[PDB]
Protein backbone atom coordinates (compact mmCIF):
# COMPACT_ATOMS: atom_id res chain seq x y z
CA UNK A 1 0.00 0.00 0.00
CA UNK A 2 2.81 2.43 0.86
CA UNK A 3 4.63 1.70 -2.40
CA UNK A 4 1.45 2.10 -4.44
CA UNK A 5 0.28 5.31 -2.76
CA UNK A 6 3.48 7.27 -2.07
CA UNK A 7 6.21 5.98 -4.41
CA UNK A 8 6.91 4.92 -7.99
CA UNK A 9 8.92 2.27 -9.80
CA UNK A 10 12.70 2.06 -10.20
CA UNK A 11 12.53 2.75 -13.95
CA UNK A 12 11.36 6.32 -13.31
CA UNK A 13 14.43 7.18 -11.23
CA UNK A 14 16.70 5.19 -13.56
CA UNK A 15 15.64 7.06 -16.69
CA UNK A 16 15.55 10.43 -14.92
CA UNK A 17 19.14 9.84 -13.79
CA UNK A 18 20.15 8.88 -17.33
CA UNK A 19 18.62 12.08 -18.73
CA UNK A 20 20.29 14.22 -16.06
CA UNK A 21 23.66 12.55 -16.68
CA UNK A 22 23.37 13.11 -20.44
CA UNK A 23 22.47 16.78 -19.95
CA UNK A 24 25.36 17.40 -17.56
CA UNK A 25 27.85 15.58 -19.81
CA UNK A 26 26.84 17.72 -22.79
CA UNK A 27 27.13 20.83 -20.62
CA UNK A 28 30.64 19.83 -19.52
CA UNK A 29 31.87 19.11 -23.04
CA UNK A 30 30.35 22.41 -24.21
CA UNK A 31 32.20 24.25 -21.44
CA UNK A 32 35.51 22.67 -22.49
CA UNK A 33 34.83 23.51 -26.14
CA UNK A 34 33.96 27.11 -25.25
CA UNK A 35 37.17 27.50 -23.24
CA UNK A 36 39.26 26.14 -26.12
CA UNK A 37 37.49 28.35 -28.68
CA UNK A 38 38.01 31.43 -26.51
CA UNK A 39 41.71 30.63 -26.10
CA UNK A 40 42.23 30.10 -29.83
CA UNK A 41 40.25 33.22 -30.77
CA UNK A 42 42.19 35.44 -28.38
CA UNK A 43 45.54 33.96 -29.44
CA UNK A 44 44.86 34.33 -33.18
CA UNK A 45 42.14 36.95 -33.66
CA UNK A 46 40.59 35.42 -36.80
CA UNK A 47 37.15 34.88 -35.25
CA UNK A 48 34.23 37.19 -34.46
CA UNK A 49 35.40 37.56 -30.85
CA UNK A 50 38.24 39.86 -29.74
CA UNK A 51 37.93 42.00 -32.88
CA UNK A 52 39.53 45.21 -31.67
CA UNK A 53 38.69 48.30 -33.75
CA UNK A 54 40.93 49.66 -36.50
CA UNK A 55 40.98 52.90 -38.48
CA UNK A 56 38.17 53.10 -41.02
CA UNK A 57 39.40 53.44 -44.60
CA UNK A 58 36.35 55.44 -45.72
CA UNK A 59 37.82 58.52 -44.01
CA UNK A 60 40.72 58.66 -46.49
CA UNK A 61 40.54 61.49 -49.02
CA UNK A 62 41.24 60.20 -52.54
CA UNK A 63 41.76 63.44 -54.47
CA UNK A 64 44.61 65.55 -55.86
CA UNK A 65 46.42 67.15 -52.93
CA UNK A 66 48.11 70.27 -54.36
CA UNK A 67 51.26 68.14 -54.66
CA UNK A 68 51.66 65.19 -57.05
CA UNK A 69 53.67 63.11 -54.55
CA UNK A 70 50.87 63.27 -51.94
CA UNK B 1 9.14 -26.70 5.67
CA UNK B 2 9.10 -26.10 1.90
CA UNK B 3 9.58 -22.35 2.44
CA UNK B 4 13.33 -22.56 1.75
CA UNK B 5 15.27 -24.77 -0.65
CA UNK B 6 16.81 -27.69 1.24
CA UNK B 7 19.71 -27.93 -1.23
CA UNK B 8 20.92 -24.36 -0.64
CA UNK B 9 20.80 -24.90 3.15
CA UNK B 10 21.57 -28.62 3.62
CA UNK B 11 20.90 -30.50 6.84
CA UNK B 12 21.92 -34.06 7.80
CA UNK B 13 19.22 -36.76 8.11
CA UNK B 14 19.10 -35.92 11.84
CA UNK B 15 19.12 -39.38 13.37
CA UNK B 16 17.99 -39.59 17.00
CA UNK B 17 18.16 -42.48 19.47
CA UNK B 18 15.04 -44.27 20.64
CA UNK B 19 14.04 -44.04 24.32
CA UNK B 20 15.56 -46.82 26.44
CA UNK B 21 14.03 -46.70 29.94
CA UNK B 22 16.28 -48.89 32.08
CA UNK B 23 14.14 -48.70 35.25
CA UNK B 24 10.45 -48.32 36.08
CA UNK B 25 10.91 -44.90 37.70
CA UNK B 26 8.70 -42.36 35.87
CA UNK B 27 10.84 -39.46 34.71
CA UNK B 28 9.56 -35.87 34.97
CA UNK B 29 10.78 -34.91 31.49
CA UNK B 30 8.17 -36.96 29.61
CA UNK B 31 5.32 -35.81 31.88
CA UNK B 32 6.38 -32.18 31.51
CA UNK B 33 6.64 -32.59 27.73
CA UNK B 34 3.16 -34.13 27.55
CA UNK B 35 1.57 -31.43 29.69
CA UNK B 36 3.41 -28.70 27.76
CA UNK B 37 1.96 -30.14 24.57
CA UNK B 38 -1.50 -30.37 26.15
CA UNK B 39 -1.85 -26.75 27.24
CA UNK B 40 0.57 -25.01 24.86
CA UNK B 41 0.71 -26.68 21.46
CA UNK B 42 -3.02 -27.30 21.05
CA UNK B 43 -4.16 -23.65 21.49
CA UNK B 44 -1.25 -22.46 19.34
CA UNK B 45 -2.13 -25.01 16.65
CA UNK B 46 -5.80 -23.97 16.72
CA UNK B 47 -4.89 -20.28 16.45
CA UNK B 48 -2.56 -20.99 13.53
CA UNK B 49 -5.26 -23.07 11.81
CA UNK B 50 -7.74 -20.20 12.18
CA UNK B 51 -5.24 -17.66 10.83
CA UNK B 52 -4.33 -19.94 7.92
CA UNK B 53 -7.94 -20.55 6.90
CA UNK B 54 -8.56 -16.81 7.11
CA UNK B 55 -5.52 -16.28 4.86
CA UNK B 56 -6.69 -18.87 2.33
CA UNK B 57 -9.88 -16.90 1.67
CA UNK B 58 -7.72 -13.97 0.45
CA UNK B 59 -4.88 -15.31 -1.70
CA UNK B 60 -2.66 -13.00 -3.75
CA UNK B 61 0.85 -13.22 -5.12
CA UNK B 62 4.03 -11.16 -5.17
CA UNK B 63 6.80 -11.58 -7.70
CA UNK B 64 10.60 -11.65 -7.80
CA UNK B 65 12.11 -8.98 -10.05
CA UNK B 66 14.25 -10.18 -12.96
CA UNK B 67 16.93 -7.87 -14.37
CA UNK B 68 18.17 -7.96 -17.95
CA UNK B 69 21.89 -8.06 -18.70
CA UNK B 70 23.59 -4.87 -19.90
CA UNK B 71 27.06 -4.30 -21.37
CA UNK B 72 29.81 -4.22 -18.76
CA UNK B 73 32.42 -1.54 -18.15
CA UNK B 74 34.90 -3.53 -20.25
CA UNK B 75 32.95 -2.66 -23.44
CA UNK B 76 32.08 0.91 -22.44
CA UNK B 77 33.43 4.02 -24.15
CA UNK B 78 35.77 6.35 -22.29
CA UNK B 79 33.24 9.19 -21.92
CA UNK B 80 29.91 7.43 -22.61
CA UNK B 81 28.05 8.53 -19.50
CA UNK B 82 24.94 6.40 -20.09
CA UNK B 83 26.77 3.11 -20.69
CA UNK B 84 29.04 3.88 -17.74
CA UNK B 85 25.97 4.48 -15.57
CA UNK B 86 24.34 1.20 -16.61
CA UNK B 87 27.57 -0.74 -16.06
CA UNK B 88 28.02 0.84 -12.63
CA UNK B 89 24.49 -0.09 -11.53
CA UNK B 90 24.94 -3.66 -12.80
CA UNK B 91 28.25 -3.91 -10.93
CA UNK B 92 26.63 -2.69 -7.71
CA UNK B 93 23.86 -5.28 -8.05
CA UNK B 94 26.44 -8.02 -8.67
CA UNK B 95 28.39 -6.82 -5.62
CA UNK B 96 25.27 -7.13 -3.46
CA UNK B 97 24.61 -10.62 -4.84
CA UNK B 98 28.20 -11.61 -4.03
CA UNK B 99 27.81 -10.27 -0.49
CA UNK B 100 24.69 -12.38 -0.03
CA UNK B 101 26.48 -15.47 -1.39
CA UNK B 102 29.18 -14.96 1.24
CA UNK B 103 26.41 -14.54 3.82
CA UNK B 104 24.83 -17.86 2.81
CA UNK B 105 28.16 -19.67 3.08
CA UNK B 106 28.82 -18.13 6.51
CA UNK B 107 25.37 -19.19 7.72
CA UNK B 108 26.02 -22.76 6.58
CA UNK B 109 29.39 -22.77 8.37
CA UNK B 110 27.84 -21.50 11.61
CA UNK B 111 25.04 -24.08 11.42
CA UNK B 112 27.64 -26.82 10.94
CA UNK B 113 29.62 -25.54 13.93
CA UNK B 114 26.58 -25.61 16.20
CA UNK B 115 25.06 -28.88 14.97
CA UNK B 116 28.17 -31.07 15.07
CA UNK B 117 28.72 -30.50 18.80
CA UNK B 118 32.13 -31.49 20.11
CA UNK B 119 33.38 -33.03 16.84
CA UNK B 120 32.93 -29.75 14.93
CA UNK B 121 36.66 -29.70 14.16
CA UNK B 122 36.34 -32.89 12.08
CA UNK B 123 32.79 -32.94 10.70
CA UNK B 124 32.85 -29.34 9.40
CA UNK B 125 35.84 -29.61 7.08
CA UNK B 126 33.86 -29.31 3.83
CA UNK B 127 32.04 -26.16 4.93
CA UNK B 128 35.35 -24.68 6.10
CA UNK B 129 36.98 -25.27 2.70
CA UNK B 130 33.94 -23.84 0.90
CA UNK B 131 34.06 -20.73 3.07
CA UNK B 132 37.82 -20.40 2.55
CA UNK B 133 37.43 -20.57 -1.24
CA UNK B 134 34.52 -18.12 -1.29
CA UNK B 135 36.30 -15.70 1.06
CA UNK B 136 39.51 -15.81 -0.99
CA UNK B 137 37.60 -15.13 -4.21
CA UNK B 138 35.62 -12.30 -2.59
CA UNK B 139 38.81 -10.73 -1.20
CA UNK B 140 40.41 -10.92 -4.64
CA UNK B 141 37.29 -9.31 -6.14
CA UNK B 142 36.25 -6.46 -3.86
CA UNK B 143 38.76 -5.98 -1.03
CA UNK B 144 40.79 -2.78 -0.59
CA UNK B 145 38.71 -0.81 -3.11
CA UNK B 146 37.88 1.90 -0.56
CA UNK B 147 34.78 3.84 0.39
CA UNK B 148 34.47 5.33 -3.11
CA UNK B 149 34.47 2.00 -4.90
CA UNK B 150 33.31 1.76 -8.50
CA UNK B 151 33.30 -0.59 -11.47
CA UNK B 152 36.30 1.23 -12.96
CA UNK B 153 38.39 0.81 -9.80
CA UNK B 154 37.59 -2.91 -9.62
CA UNK B 155 38.46 -3.23 -13.31
CA UNK B 156 41.79 -1.51 -12.68
CA UNK B 157 42.48 -3.85 -9.76
CA UNK B 158 41.69 -6.87 -11.94
CA UNK B 159 43.91 -5.54 -14.73
CA UNK B 160 46.81 -5.07 -12.30
CA UNK B 161 46.29 -8.59 -10.95
CA UNK B 162 46.26 -10.04 -14.47
CA UNK B 163 49.42 -8.10 -15.35
CA UNK B 164 51.21 -9.49 -12.29
CA UNK B 165 49.99 -13.02 -13.04
CA UNK B 166 51.10 -12.72 -16.68
CA UNK B 167 54.55 -11.50 -15.65
CA UNK B 168 54.92 -14.35 -13.15
CA UNK B 169 53.75 -16.94 -15.69
CA UNK B 170 56.08 -15.60 -18.38
CA UNK B 171 59.01 -15.70 -15.95
CA UNK B 172 58.24 -19.21 -14.69
CA UNK B 173 57.37 -20.88 -18.01
CA UNK B 174 60.51 -19.58 -19.75
CA UNK B 175 62.67 -20.67 -16.80
C1 LIG C 1 -2.77 0.65 10.05
C2 LIG C 1 -1.80 1.65 9.33
C3 LIG C 1 -0.30 1.33 9.63
C4 LIG C 1 0.68 2.23 8.81
C5 LIG C 1 0.38 3.75 8.99
C6 LIG C 1 1.26 4.66 8.06
C7 LIG C 1 1.06 6.19 8.35
C8 LIG C 1 1.35 7.09 7.10
C9 LIG C 1 1.27 8.62 7.44
C10 LIG C 1 2.63 9.36 7.22
C11 LIG C 1 2.67 10.15 5.85
C12 LIG C 1 4.08 10.76 5.56
C13 LIG C 1 4.83 9.99 4.42
C14 LIG C 1 4.71 10.69 3.03
C15 LIG C 1 4.15 12.16 3.12
C16 LIG C 1 4.56 13.05 1.89
C17 LIG C 1 4.99 12.19 0.64
C18 LIG C 1 4.31 12.68 -0.67
O1 LIG C 1 5.12 12.38 -1.75
O2 LIG C 1 3.06 12.03 -0.83
C19 LIG C 1 1.99 12.91 -1.09
C20 LIG C 1 0.69 12.35 -0.47
O3 LIG C 1 0.82 12.39 0.95
C21 LIG C 1 -0.29 12.95 1.62
O4 LIG C 1 -0.94 13.84 0.77
C22 LIG C 1 0.19 13.70 2.88
C23 LIG C 1 0.26 12.78 4.13
C24 LIG C 1 -0.44 13.41 5.38
C25 LIG C 1 -1.54 12.48 5.98
C26 LIG C 1 -1.19 11.99 7.42
C27 LIG C 1 -2.47 11.86 8.34
C28 LIG C 1 -2.40 12.79 9.61
C29 LIG C 1 -2.03 14.28 9.27
C30 LIG C 1 -2.59 15.30 10.34
C31 LIG C 1 -3.44 16.47 9.68
C32 LIG C 1 -4.05 17.44 10.77
C33 LIG C 1 -5.61 17.58 10.64
C34 LIG C 1 -6.21 18.62 11.65
C35 LIG C 1 -5.97 18.21 13.14
C36 LIG C 1 -6.79 19.07 14.14
C37 LIG C 1 1.82 13.06 -2.61
O5 LIG C 1 2.54 12.01 -3.24
P1 LIG C 1 3.06 12.23 -4.82
O6 LIG C 1 4.22 13.20 -4.84
O7 LIG C 1 1.92 12.79 -5.65
O8 LIG C 1 3.55 10.76 -5.45
C38 LIG C 1 3.42 10.55 -6.85
C39 LIG C 1 3.30 9.01 -7.10
N1 LIG C 1 1.87 8.59 -7.21
C40 LIG C 1 1.40 9.03 -8.54
C41 LIG C 1 1.85 7.10 -7.12
C42 LIG C 1 0.88 9.08 -6.22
Amino acid sequence: WIARTFYDGPEKNYEKTMAILQIEAEKAELRLKELEVRRLMRARGDGPWYQYPTIDKALIDHSPKTTPDN
Amino acid sequence: PDSWDKDVYPEPPRRTPAPAPQTSLPNPVTYLTKIFDLLVDRPVTLAREFIEQQHAKNRYYYYHREFRRVPDITECEEKDILCMFEAEMQWRRDYKVDQEIVNIIQERLKACQQREGESYRQNCAKELEQFTQVSKAFQDRYSDLGAHYSARKCLAKQKQRMLAERKAAKEAAAA
